[PDB]
């Protein structure tokens, strides 16, 4: 017998606390579906008044700042921190916690993959530039040697035809 | 009469000495002039090759060739009547002592003086040939004069 | 007020069929839990015999075959299939559908990024091979030319020493 | 008597003609031999350079030089007393017509043949210069002996 809070606004549900309500996931789904539609700067403003000493507040801070376009150092920091959250958690919220953990995991995996792709691209460009400049130097050397050969043959022909 | 025997002895001595020395000097002069032109051409070729292909060994070979040409030129001064031309050849050769050129080819004034050197060496070989022919014709004319003297003595 | 079924029993969530639990999201949180916590081969075996045209049946099929290293093409095909059938999603069940679609679509994006990185690497390797072989050809041309020059100088030296 | 003087005059004039023609022929022979050796050296250089560079223009230059040397050889047969070595030079020059070589260098048989050709050309120039001394000394000795014989045998 668990009540439903989805039809009502997400502001008061996000604001309320308590162990009596914390035994239900439905309001967790309400919060996650409200957070993405929220303004990320407003999400940061509302999450700044939160703390990290308890698992619930850190969890909702993770929801609030996850959808926002953030650099992945602090994303890695929070996904390494939420082990403390996992240390204390009832069974009801374990599934949604697991799904959020997978979501963050593939998020940071994609970020690491794209950074690896950029690194490989820049390394390939650098090695291509180096090989191209080496090729240019060796081509100039060949031009010099073939010019020397042509000039030498020309002087031989000129002295031959002088007679 | 004793005059006939004396003139025969003088004719023998003079004609023999002149024939031998003229033949030998003419041959030496012709060979020296030909070797002169050949080593001048080799000089020009070595200069151009060193200028195009920078190498100290080519420079050393050019130095050796220049020393040989200078020696051989020092042994030809006494034949050509005009010392000015021989001195000009010597001065040009000493001017060609240094190898200097910025581009692939030689220096412009170096090229001009090289062409002048070649033309002067050609004129030198021509003049030596002319002097050799002159010496041969002089021997011919002197022996013709001796024959004319014999013919005048034939009147008796 | 919705009935609570906190214990996770996946053996009968197909039998319930969701005719009366369509308003209680914890049913599909149980489904996703029993899907990701079980060995995917039995999930695929049971999903083979499930219906495809029904929206709930197709949804549960997607969850149960979402794993076991399935190829990206049919993955994008099936998520687009649920998007075509996304008109029947209940309002209470909407948030879990949204988060599942976000996870799946981001998985497809990660796979596409991996493919793009592999493709860029293979063009880079091909271009490196081409430039290396071109450099080898120009280097052998240069050493041939310098051999010709050395031979010319050597014959000049030999003929000079002949005199 | 006057007949002796007339004979002496005619003999002296003929001797003068002989001296002039001998001088001219000897000079031209020396020049021809020197040009022969120079053309042989240029032949070697052109052969090696064409083999290294593989340029048909060098081949045409070599053909022209070979034709010039063939002419020069044809214009020298009648002076050397022996014919075996001159014919050897002719055969060597004719066989050195094609330019066949590998890996920037004449084939070993061709290389040895070219060497031997250079040595044989040196022998040509040496032998013709020996003939030059022979002709000069012959003129010298014969004029000296004729003069002495006429002087001593006509003392009366």
């Amino acid at each position: 017998q668990l009540a439903d809070y989805l039809p009502t606004a997400c502001a008061d549900i996000w604001s309320l606390r308590g162990q009596a309500v914390e035994t239900n996931p439905l309001y967790w789904l309400r919060t996650i579906d409200c957070a993405d539609r929220l303004m990320p700067v407003q999400s940061r403003a509302e999450a700044r008044a939160l703390t990290d000493d308890n698992w619930q507040n850190a969890f909702r801070r993770g929801i609030l700042l996850a959808d926002a376009k953030i650099t992945p150092p602090e994303r890695r920091a929070i996904v390494t921190r939420l082990e403390a959250l996992s240390a204390q958690i009832p069974a009801q919220v374990r599934p949604v916690y697991q799904i959020w953990h997978d979501g963050q995991a593939l998020q940071l995996a994609l970020s690491a993959e794209r950074q690896r792709y950029s690194k490989l691209q820049q390394m390939s460009d650098s090695e291509l530039d180096a090989l191209r400049q080496q090729q240019q130097a060796l081509q100039t050397q060949l031009d010099l040697t073939t010019r020397k050969l042509e000039s030498l043959t020309d002087i031989e022909r000129q002295l031959s035809t002088r007679k | 009469l004793l005059v006939l025997a004396w003139q025969a002895w003088q004719s023998l001595n003079a004609l023999s000495d002149q024939a031998a020395v003229t033949n030998r000097s003419t041959l030496i002069d012709a060979r020296r002039s030909e070797a002169m032109t050949n080593v001048a051409l080799e000089m020009e070729r070595s200069y151009r090759q060193y200028c195009v292909l920078d190498d100290p060994t080519l420079a050393k070979v050019y130095q050796s060739q220049r020393k040989r040409y200078s020696d051989m030129l020092d042994a030809h001064a006494g034949v050509l009547p005009d010392d000015k031309l021989y001195q000009a050849l010597r001065q040009d050769l000493n001017a060609l002592a240094q190898l200097q050129c910025k581009d692939s080819g030689p220096e412009a004034a170096a090229a001009a003086r090289l062409e002048a050197f070649a033309n002067a060496n050609t004129e030198m070989v021509q003049a030596t040939r002319t002097v050799v022919y002159s010496r041969g014709q002089q021997l011919q004319q002197e022996i013709a004069e001796r024959g004319q003297f014999f013919g005048w003595q034939a009147l008796v």
